[PDB]
RNA sequence: AGCCACCCGAGAUUGAGCAAUAACAGGUCUGUGAUGCCCUUAGAUGUCGGGGCUGCACGCGCGCUACACUGACUGGCUCAGCGUGUGCCUACCCUACGCCGGCAGGCGCGGGUAACCCGUUGAACCCCAUUCGUGAUGGGGAUCGGGGAUUGCAAUUAUUCCCCAUGAACGAGGAAUUCCCAGUAAGUGCGGGUCAUAAGCUUGCGUUGAUUAAGUCCCUGCCCUUUGUACACACCGCCCGU
């Protein structure tokens, strides 16, 4: 443990952080070697505290939405650590590294901001932040988890693991691959 | 499925979609010339001028004569156009689809006439009846070759589509019934 | 206008006590017997100093001939559950605007007099 | 030691079997049909919770100086689902929870003691620490 | 909205398939079993306990919401 | 994997594997989820299981218990009607007979023209709670 | 003058208290023995009884529960904080415990105006084992039933609780609309108040606890000028002609 700290049941090591912009917004083993994702119970104290929070801890944060599910991280970290188990038995890979790849293919490249042109709808081909690229990755990952479980035999962990695996390698069966591309569609589009 | 042997629309394919439900940016509209395949519209480019209204009594279930900009044959996203449309008037494709609904519905039981609908072995149902016209070149060819069939009394039992049941209990009455 | 096998085709027990036996009973038994809301009326309300009206209930029953109903016994109170000695009186029940005269029968035992008198419309709006 | 050193959820089930090893745990005449709590939408699945509840009571009274009827009624209940109204914590039946208490007093697992109610029996201090070791040697959660 | 029902009967045709779909099984939750079969999801649990009793599959999670099984130790 | 037991009838309904046994008993009147919890436990039947199992011979005993509540120690208070206005002792009423007695109460309350009947007949709410905005739309 | 950075850290980061100028036909005579003018005045407008303030084709607001699996179930584990509470001048507690009753509740006392008892306040969320399996399903609890406690002198017009049972919309909510940057949102219970009984009211509290601006005047409003004004009660101003 003082040599290397791993995940609660997985390894923070053997994690392939393989994007260009998303360096040091995705870290699980670099400074963020955590068996237990919980920093202090707040993550909006600073704008800096976004990159302080790792993607494994923000996933436990960005899940508890939907007011009956708000204020429940203990249900969440249960279901989140359940979801890593459902990754590995479907993959065999490090389920953190699957989650780490899930941020990669779900992060956009160019998006669009609104602009006006002659009354007609045009949108400006802009980059988004690699902070936002992670935040557009996680939020689309967190959307398909509770939604697909909401009237199905599958729990959120089974839907979130399918959400991570199909976004670890873009299969267009996770919600995050399917909605990133519509964001990236408008950049090469209008004007 | 569909009476087209081809699965998907092509580039600049003027297609007749089905407005199922209106969505966030637009509506996930599903083609009916090709089977049930979903396509999308606005935000980007469907309209040309600005008068700022969409409906008064137009409730649901519409059909849009739209032109395929982008088609994702793997992923499943068909981007559609009407802003580009100067010549692709909606009346021609729908009246063709008003035929091509019946052209499909003639060729999808079949299953010597009860009719059922549904279902036979769906892909093999059309290679024997529906796509064998689409195989029969050209595409203006089976615009007339299918019309040769449902001109039923001019004549009934001539050139092939001798496939497959025999077919002929359908070919007498179920063409006139469908 | 009196007790059982008369104004009763609705037979056996209203709440747990048969009206056929109840009219042969006293109501000091009925408050003990299967009449909880009446029990809270007859034990906590406990013969609630309407005695001059209760005399009048037994006066007008006596003053009228017993083959006929009493003349008039008006009350302001509408919280009165019909007792077996009450059964037969044509009781004027006041709803805060009007006296409603109700002959009280073996079927109506266990019911308050504000249940036959109304303070409220079958609401219209032009309806 | 205490019984707080060993696994409490194993403890409420190993002592429940120990109250089945007692053979009697003085069940009330009404568990097949009862509400048993205004918290519960359903009647219990069985009657063998009553051993577990007393296995949850004798563990509770091992730690106290003594408690009784009102103290058990806040332990096993929770949010009373108020339907169309907001749910709130309250206390269910005070008879079967007292029936638990008179049982463990009758078996001398707990016993009427100081601090207003039932504290551990020293035999119970044995038999809890006996099955605490049975809890501890088996598994340690 | 949604209206789905599995077969809410203990089903041999599903369970004999479950004993024979088992090399495809490595992530074995009862919901996966209730979707790979038409077993209920409630009755998927008890059927997998029988398939656990065969020793073909192995518990890797046991939570009060849902258990997870896994066919032989690594694959 | 035990298929072959799937026909049951609890009065005027078919009781197959659709839910748990007791919750499938709830298809009829006079039998809620807790009352069906009891009658199977008066019959000592695991209501956890499926009504596509557990054949009618257990259920024919359950028929005798739902018809005889106090006789099988389903006590006086647990009943849908305690100390009734018709059959004046403590009767748990069942599938088709409760729909009688729910009417037989209220049709009596209009012959008596008591306040329960007067509210229920006049389009009004039986309860004295507010009906200005609710009980309508 | 100030900023940024970091040190320390409780950092240059808590939340309120609080109000200038001026304005108000803001609201209150029904808070006021603050009230002018009146009204009526023994036939009251000083009273009691009864009833309506609750009524519903409906218009609107605020709440609340719902729409399942972080949910329902059955239980089990166990963690608060704010306060408060009988002995009070128009009417009175917290309750251990002991007991009975499924419960409703009954009940026996005793403690305690109180960091002394209630109350080692061992709350809920949580947490686990389940059953359930996403099925208007057991989610939902509308509605109503029978009956029982309970408060009251009186509940009937269900005061309230309970018991089972009848078992509804609702499977996510248009037009619109609301709020808000950390213990915040939300979720959760709890204390205080109105009371004889009688909350979905309310003020507090802790608790579990998110994503997100971290910017801007874009919306929008506010301050700051210039400019023009036919406005001056001031653009909902003016103001034309048919």
């Amino acid at each position: 443990t003082p040599d290397i700290k791993l995940f609660g049941k997985w390894s923070t090591d053997d994690v392939q952080i393989n994007d260009i912009s998303l360096q040091d917004y995705i870290a699980v083993k670099e400074k963020y070697a955590k068996y237990l994702p919980h920093s202090a119970g707040r993550y909006a104290a600073k704008r800096f505290r976004k990159a302080q929070c790792p993607i494994v801890e923000r996933l436990t944060n960005s899940m508890m939405m939907h007011g009956r599910n708000n204020g429940k991280k203990l249900m969440t970290v249960r279901i989140v650590k359940h979801a890593f188990e459902i990754i590995h038995l479907l993959t065999g890979e490090n389920p953190l590294q699957v989650l780490v790849n899930a941020i990669i293919n779900s992060g956009p490249r160019e998006d669009s901001t609104r602009i006006g042109r002659a009354g007609t709808v045009r949108r400006q081909a802009v980059d988004v932040s690699p902070l936002r690229r992670v935040n557009q990755a996680i939020w689309l990952l967190c959307t398909g988890a509770r939604e697909a479980a909401f009237r199905n035999i599958k729990t959120i962990a089974e839907c979130l693991a399918d959400e991570l695996i199909n976004a670890a390698k873009g299969s267009s069966n996770s919600y995050a691959i399917k909605k990133k591309d519509e964001l990236e569609r408008v950049a090469k589009s209008n004007r | 499925c569909r009476f087209y042997q081809h699965k998907f629309p092509e580039v600049e394919d003027v297609v007749m979609v089905n407005v199922r439900s209106i969505a966030e940016m637009g509506a996930y509209v599903s083609l009916l010339e090709y089977n049930n395949i979903e396509g999308m519209i606005l935000l980007s480019e469907l309209s040309r001028r600005r008068i700022r209204s969409i409906n008064k009594l137009i409730r649901i279930g519409r059909n849009e004569c739209v032109v395929v900009i982008r088609v994702d044959k793997e992923k499943g996203y068909i981007d559609l156009s009407k802003r580009r449309v100067s010549p692709e008037e909606a009346i021609k494709c729908e009246d063709k689809f008003t035929k091509s609904k019946t052209v499909y519905s003639i060729l999808r039981h079949v299953a010597e006439v009860l009719e059922y609908t549904k279902d036979e072995q769906l892909e093999s149902l059309f290679q024997r009846t529906a796509w064998v016209f689409d195989d029969k070149y050209k595409r203006p060819g089976y615009g007339a070759y299918d019309a040769f069939k449902h001109a039923v009394s001019d004549p009934s039992i001539l050139d092939s589509l001798d496939l497959n049941e025999d077919e002929r209990e359908v070919l007498i009455n179920n063409i006139n019934r469908r | 206008v009196e007790q059982k096998k008369k104004r009763t085709f609705r037979k056996f027990t209203y709440r747990g006590v048969d009206l056929d036996q109840l009219l042969d009973m006293s109501y000091e038994q009925l408050m003990q017997l299967y009449s909880a809301r009446q029990r809270r009326r007859l034990s906590r309300g406990l013969r609630r100093k309407q005695h001059s009206l209760l005399k009048r209930l037994r006066k007008a029953k006596k003053e009228a001939p017993p083959m006929e109903k009493p003349e008039v016994v008006k009350t302001h109170l509408r919280d009165m559950i019909i007792l077996p000695e009450m059964v037969g009186s044509m009781v004027g029940v006041y709803n805060g605007k009007t006296f409603n005269q109700v002959e009280i029968k073996p079927e109506m035992i266990g019911h308050y007099l504000g249940e036959f008198s109304i303070t409220y419309k079958p609401v219209k709006h032009g309806r | 030691v205490t019984v707080k050193d060993v696994n409490q959820q194993e403890f409420v089930r190993a002592l429940a079997a120990f109250l089945k090893k007692s053979g009697k745990l003085k069940v009330p005449e009404w568990v097949d049909t009862v509400k048993l709590a205004k918290h519960k939408e359903l009647a219990p699945y069985d009657e063998n919770w009553f051993y577990t509840r007393a296995a949850s009571t004798a563990r509770h009274l091992y730690l106290r100086g003594g408690a009784g009827v009102g103290s058990m009624t806040k332990i096993y209940g929770g949010r009373q689902r108020n339907g169309v109204m907001p749910s709130h914590f309250s206390r269910g039946s005070k008879s079967v929870a007292r029936r638990v208490l008179q049982a463990l007093e009758g078996l001398k697992m707990v016993e009427k003691d100081q601090d207003w109610g039932r504290k551990l029996t020293p035999q119970g201090q044995r038999d809890l620490d006996r099955i605490a070791g049975q809890v501890a040697a088996a598994k340690k959660k | 909205r949604d209206k789905l029902n599995n077969l809410v009967l203990f089903d041999k045709a599903t369970y004999d398939k479950l004993c024979k779909e088992v090399p495809n099984y490595k992530l074995i939750t009862p919901a996966v079993v209730s979707e790979r079969l038409k077993i209920r999801g409630s009755l998927a649990r008890a059927a997998l306990q029988e398939l656990l009793s065969k020793g073909l599959i192995k518990l890797v999670s046991k939570h009060r919401a849902q258990v997870i099984y896994t066919r032989n130790t690594k694959g | 994997p035990e298929k072959f037991q799937h026909i049951l009838r609890v009065l005027n309904t078919n009781i197959d594997g659709r839910r748990k046994i007791a919750f499938a008993i709830t298809a009829i009147k006079g039998v809620g989820r807790r009352y069906a919890h009891v009658v199977l436990r008066k019959a000592d039947i695991d209501l956890t299981k499926r009504a596509g199992e557990l054949t009618e011979d257990e259920v024919e005993r359950v028929i005798t218990i739902m018809q005889n509540p106090r006789q099988y120690k389903i006590p006086d208070w647990f009943l849908n009607r305690q100390k009734d206005v018709k059959d004046g002792k403590y009767s748990q009423v069942l599938a088709n007979g409760l729909d009688n007695k729910l009417r037989e109460d209220l049709e009596r309350l209009k012959k008596i023209r008591a306040h329960r009947g007067l509210r229920h007949f006049w389009g009004l709410r039986v309860r004295g709670q507010h009906t200005k905005t609710t009980g309508r739309r």
